RNA sequence: AUAGGUUUGGUCCUAGCCUUUCUAUUAGCUCUUAGUAAGAUUACACAUGCAAGCAUCCCCGUUCCAGUGAGUUCACCCUCUAAA
């Protein structure tokens, strides 16, 4: 039988990879006082979550 | 198809032609498509009217609560025709409709008084 | 309908998710009625799961 | 056959089913339509010679049997023997036609009028 | 009092209709097949007779004189926010196949601040649209017009007209009931009774004009037959039922 | 749990040269769409004969194991039902042979 | 003539056949075997009369109507209740249509001589003991005229509340009225 | 013509004639009996002319053919808990252990006409399924709307033409 | 398959090929109005336009929808067994 060997070696890698080297809230979870935007994805924040 | 956590969602369904806006309520998933594959069909939906209206809706509650009960959800017009049948109370979104009606209805009346 | 991984056509990120104005005794009314309807369509799910679960026991 | 057709209106045959089957020879086939013809067993001289009523179940009308043919005097007080699975060589079309596993590209098409 | 299910009334009754095992077993024009033939012995032709006569007893049965249904007047919630504001009444029902059509629940969202049931025939009609009944058309056949009915009573074949009226309406509907009454009174016009002998009459033109004490058309028929003990026994009953 | 699917089984024994195995074969009879008549159709499988009681060419009951414990192997030599040869009888308990009793009943 | 109802037992429809069938005398030329499982779309041709004629569409007092009983008995098997197929008419299927639906029509209206089996009830019963058919008891509330839940109408909350909510909503505010006037002409 | 003795045996519509319907016990159904000995004819006709008809009944259960086996054949079954069930034919008619098995392992009309109600409410005739599982498909070709848009233009109420 | 043409100076027997009917298209021409289904054929490469953000900062659609018929017994039935 030919099983798929290279799709579970992927998943594995990708899920030990994101399992150990997790970026730290201080990367993206990060909040920009200049516009309101979080690092790691480049997007602004609702409009209610500004005077906070 | 195995979809990301698909549970059983009654939702709409078209089955008709252009011109001619026709459903059909249908127990299917929640991220299935809206005329794939489905379990058990429910009391079609008749929109559009004709001699003196003829607004048909039935349901099979016998199964719809089975399926409900065993971990099914509901959609937003799927409250709608609940509430407009009276299985369920009355949709709150449906006040708030006849509220504002109302109150176009009253602005409506001062402005037809403002006409003289 | 956008596979993460397109070309995303950059229409939509010109815009502010703005949340419209809103009144204060409709706004507490409507919340007030939204809390009991939902405590009843609770209760109503509990009574089909009560009911599914006498019918499986019988 | 058309020929069969002709046969039958000259005789007086409204309409009835026939597989022409095997080769398809004019004055062989004629003369073997007559053969059949001349030798077939009448109703009344079957239950004369029997002795039996003819008992049916026409789908049609209802349960209410009708006898088509009496004997001529006697009449066999016992009955035939119903014997069950009986040795009667049906043809395969009857069973594709009953079965409707019969398929073609002219199986039964509409067919000309008059 | 009356006793519909009387043992010596439903004996005279039968006794009035005879069983005609030929009239009641027509053939009527539709698919034809070849027949089948055998051959067997008298005791079997005996055998498919009596069941042939057993078969004719059961196929006269109904119906009864149900009177005129009454309209459901039962409201299930209602409203007041709306009070007339979205119009055209929209219709719901249940679906349940353990359950006769006797027990539905065919409510209708009206716009006025209430909810019936709907009536009997808004019933009747959505019930023939979700469950399709053997008949029972969803608009009103032209038949019933008053030219077409007369046509239809002109024809001298009244079974075909009670069997349409019967499986048009239903046995409770005023409508039905009306028809029934109509094609009673026209056959009562110059009497006949050997037309309705291979169909429903004992239930529909004997019980009714004995209601009515129309027997002068039953007493004539009776006088015309030979019988004389069953019309004493017809008197006696007519009698008791006053 | 329970995952086999064929779970009473009575087939016929032929494989018997390994270790607490056997293979089995159902002589069942499939029905053609076209021909309309039953033909002698079998299809091999495997059993566990623990002890190898039975031997080629036989009639022995099967009993389905809840899990296979192996590729293959889905079943399990319970007893030999009818011993070939050597056969019982189900009505007057004796021996018998072709057609002819070994031992006579009325006993 | 006009709506033929009086020449259908006329002496010139006789000669022509009398007893025999009118669809008969019409003859289909085709290829070899059978011709082609449709006929003619249309009698005419927007105008005049073109190609073979039909069966009907040759005299122009040969009307059809819901009152023509023995044309459209005639033209059909009567005495058997299956219509046959396109190449045994063998006419203008305009004219085919035209003839089924006056033949539905006239077995709707009553002319058409045929038998009409009944059906049976729609139910086994005829009582009316059930809630849905004997009665239903109201509830205080519909006794009281006032919906059930009478929190779904108006009800104007305490002012601490719509101070707070303002709080929430500064510089985001609507004017709102009392309840829902109840007047729309 | 068929190329066989008794055409009958096998012609579909004489095998749905049968009745008797096996319960959810018996798992496999072994008969055999001795041919030259015309002794056995109720167990030659059984094995000649009803075998076809259980084996249509139902193909799941088990069925195996023998020949020469004993001097007086029998009817061995087995049920789903391990016991058998023993039914001897010989010097007997096939009709008698017809019969025998309907009435005890044969399925009851109760529960066919239980199986048959449960098939009638699976078959819903109210939804408007696809035809093949169920009848009419859309509104538009039964009484309720207008008869399909193709059949006939639309009123002017058509959406978009505003 | 209810049928026809066909080997010869002729007939009988066997049998080949084609015609007769319905579906998919368009080479040709020709097409009054209006209505309804569908408009990939290329698993070759694509200009571009557009198709999915609400939201007190978080889950969440992006892992669906919409297409392909290259590859292709991965679909139906039973048991086990987490996500709802
Ligand atoms: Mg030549
Ligand atoms: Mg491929
Ligand atoms: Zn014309
Ligand atoms: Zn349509």
């Amino acid at each position: 039988v030919r099983p798929r060997l290279i799709a579970e070696l992927a998943r594995r890698v990708r899920a030990l990879r994101e399992q150990l080297n997790r970026p730290r809230d201080s990367q993206l979870y990060a909040v920009d006082y200049e516009t309101l935007t979080r690092p790691f994805s480049g997007r602004r924040l609702p409009v209610r979550a500004w005077a906070d | 198809k195995a979809y990301r956590g698909g549970h059983l969602t009654i939702r709409l369904a078209l089955g008709g032609c252009t011109n001619r806006p026709f459903y059909r309520i249908v127990a299917a998933h929640n991220k299935c498509p809206r005329d794939g594959r489905f379990v058990e069909q429910l009391g079609s939906y008749d929109p559009l009217p004709n001699s003196h209206g003829e607004k048909l809706v039935a349901l099979n509650l016998d199964r719809i609560r089975h399926w409900i009960g065993c971990g099914a959800h509901l959609s937003k017009p799927m409250e709608k025709l609940l509430g407009l049948a009276g299985f369920f109370p009355l949709h709150p979104m449906m006040i708030t409709n006849a509220e504002r009606l109302r109150r176009k209805r009253a602005r409506e009346v001062l402005l037809a008084s403002q006409k003289t | 309908r956008k596979t993460r991984h397109d070309p995303l056509a950059k229409s939509k990120i010109e815009r502010v998710n703005m949340p419209p104005a809103v009144d204060p005794a409709e706004f507490f009314v409507l919340m007030e009625r939204y809390q009991h309807y939902r405590q009843t369509v609770r209760a109503l799910r509990m009574e089909f799961v009560s009911e599914v679960q006498r019918k499986v026991h019988e | 056959h058309r020929a069969i057709i002709t046969i039958c209106r000259l005789i007086g045959i409204k309409d009835m089913y026939a597989k022409v089957s095997g080769s398809i020879n004019m004055l062989s086939l004629t003369q073997g339509l007559f053969r059949g013809l001349s030798r077939q067993e009448t109703h009344q001289q079957l239950a004369d010679k029997k002795g039996l009523h003819v008992v049916e179940i026409r789908e049609e009308c209802g349960p209410l049997p009708i006898v088509v043919a009496s004997p001529r005097g006697p009449l066999r007080k016992d009955p035939e023997p119903e014997d069950e699975v009986p040795d009667v060589k049906l043809d395969w079309e009857d069973v594709k036609t009953a079965q409707g596993m019969k398929r073609s590209v002219w199986s039964n098409l509409k067919r000309a009028a008059t | 009092k009356p006793t519909f299910m009387d043992e010596e009334v439903q004996s005279i009754l039968t006794k009035m209709t005879g069983l005609n095992l030929q009239k009641t077993f027509k053939p009527a024009i539709q698919e034809l097949k070849p027949p089948t033939y055998k051959l067997m012995t008298q005791a079997q032709l005996e055998e498919a007779t009596r069941q042939a006569v057993e078969a004719a007893k059961v196929r006269l049965k109904m119906p009864p004189v149900l009177e005129e249904r009454v309209p459901i007047n039962d409201v299930l919630a209602e409203d007041k926010i709306l009070e007339g504001t979205e119009t055209t009444k929209y219709v719901f029902t249940d679906i349940s196949y353990s359950i006769p059509h006797r027990e539905r629940f065919i409510v209708v969202r009206e716009p006025s601040g209430t909810l019936r049931k709907a009536s009997w025939e808004e019933r009747d009609r959505m019930i023939q649209v979700y469950f399709p009944k053997e008949g029972r058309k969803i608009l009103t056949p032209i038949i019933f017009k008053e030219e077409n009915l007369r046509t239809m009573y002109s024809q001298d074949r009244h079974v075909d007209v009670l069997n349409l009226c019967f499986a048009q309406f239903e046995p409770d509907s005023t409508e039905y009931i009306k028809v029934h009454h109509k094609t009673y009174e026209d056959i009562d016009k110059r009497g006949k009774y050997d037309l309705l002998r291979s169909t429903r009459y004992f239930g529909g033109m004997v019980w009714y004009f004995v209601n009515n004490k129309k027997i002068d058309g039953l007493l004539i028929d009776q006088i015309q037959r030979d019988l004389i003990d069953d019309a004493t026994n017809l008197v006696q009953l007519y009698h008791v039922l006053h | 749990r329970s995952s086999v699917h064929a779970r009473w089984i009575v087939g016929k024994v032929i494989g018997t040269k390994m270790q607490k195995t056997a293979k089995v074969r159902v002589t069942r009879l499939v029905l053609d769409p076209y021909l309309l008549k039953y033909f002698n159709k079998r299809k091999t499988y495997f059993a566990h004969d623990a002890l190898q009681q039975c031997t080629v060419g036989d009639i022995v009951l099967l009993r389905a194991l809840p899990v296979p414990r192996a590729k293959h192997v889905k079943h399990e030599l319970a007893e030999i039902v009818f011993k070939v040869g050597k056969v019982i009888d189900p009505v007057t308990g004796k021996p018998c042979a072709g057609t002819t009793y070994l031992e006579s009943p009325l006993s | 003539k006009d709506e033929p109802w009086k020449y259908l037992e006329s002496e010139e429809y006789q000669e022509r056949y009398g007893s025999r069938p009118v669809w008969a005398d019409y003859r289909r030329n085709h290829k070899g075997g059978v011709p082609p499982q449709r006929t003619r779309k249309t009698c005419i041709r927007r105008n005049k009369v073109v190609g073979n004629p039909c069966p009907i569409c040759r005299d122009h007092k040969l009307h059809v109507d819901f009152r023509n009983v023995k044309l459209l008995e005639q033209f059909v098997c009567a005495h058997t209740g299956i219509i046959f197929y396109a190449p045994y008419t063998g006419v203008c299927v305009k004219q085919h249509k035209r003839l089924t639906q006056a033949i539905q029509k006239a077995r709707d209206h009553g002319l058409l001589i045929y038998h009409i089996p009944q059906v049976e009830p729609r139910d086994l019963d005829f009582s009316t003991s059930h809630g849905a058919v004997s009665a239903t008891p109201p509830a205080p509330t519909l006794v009281s005229g006032d919906p059930w839940y009478p929190w779904y109408n108006w009800k104007q909350p305490p002012e601490r509340e719509l101070s707070r909510l303002r709080r929430l909503y500064q510089g985001h505010l609507q004017e709102e009225s009392g309840p829902p006037p109840e007047s729309m002409p | 013509p068929m190329k066989g003795r008794f055409p009958i045996r096998r012609t579909l519509q004489y095998l749905s004639q049968g009745n008797v319907v096996f319960k959810d016990s018996v798992k496999v159904m072994t008969v055999n009996y001795n041919t030259h000995g015309e002794l056995g004819e109720g167990a030659r006709k059984f094995v000649f002319f009803n075998i076809p008809q259980i084996q249509y009944k139902n193909p799941w259960v088990q069925i195996m053919m023998f020949k020469n086996m004993t001097p007086s054949p029998f009817l061995r079954f087995y049920l789903d808990s391990g016991e058998q069930v023993l039914v001897d034919v010989e010097t007997k008619s096939n009709k008698e252990i017809m019969e025998h098995i309907r009435k005890i392992l044969g399925k009851n009309e109760e529960t066919l006409r239980e199986e048959e109600e449960e098939k009638k409410q699976l078959s819903h005739p109210a939804n408007f399924g696809p035809r093949k599982y169920c009848l009419r498909e859309c509104i538009c070709e039964v009484e309720g709307q207008v008869p399909c848009p193709s059949l006939v233009p639309l009123p002017k109420e058509m959406r978009g033409k505003y």
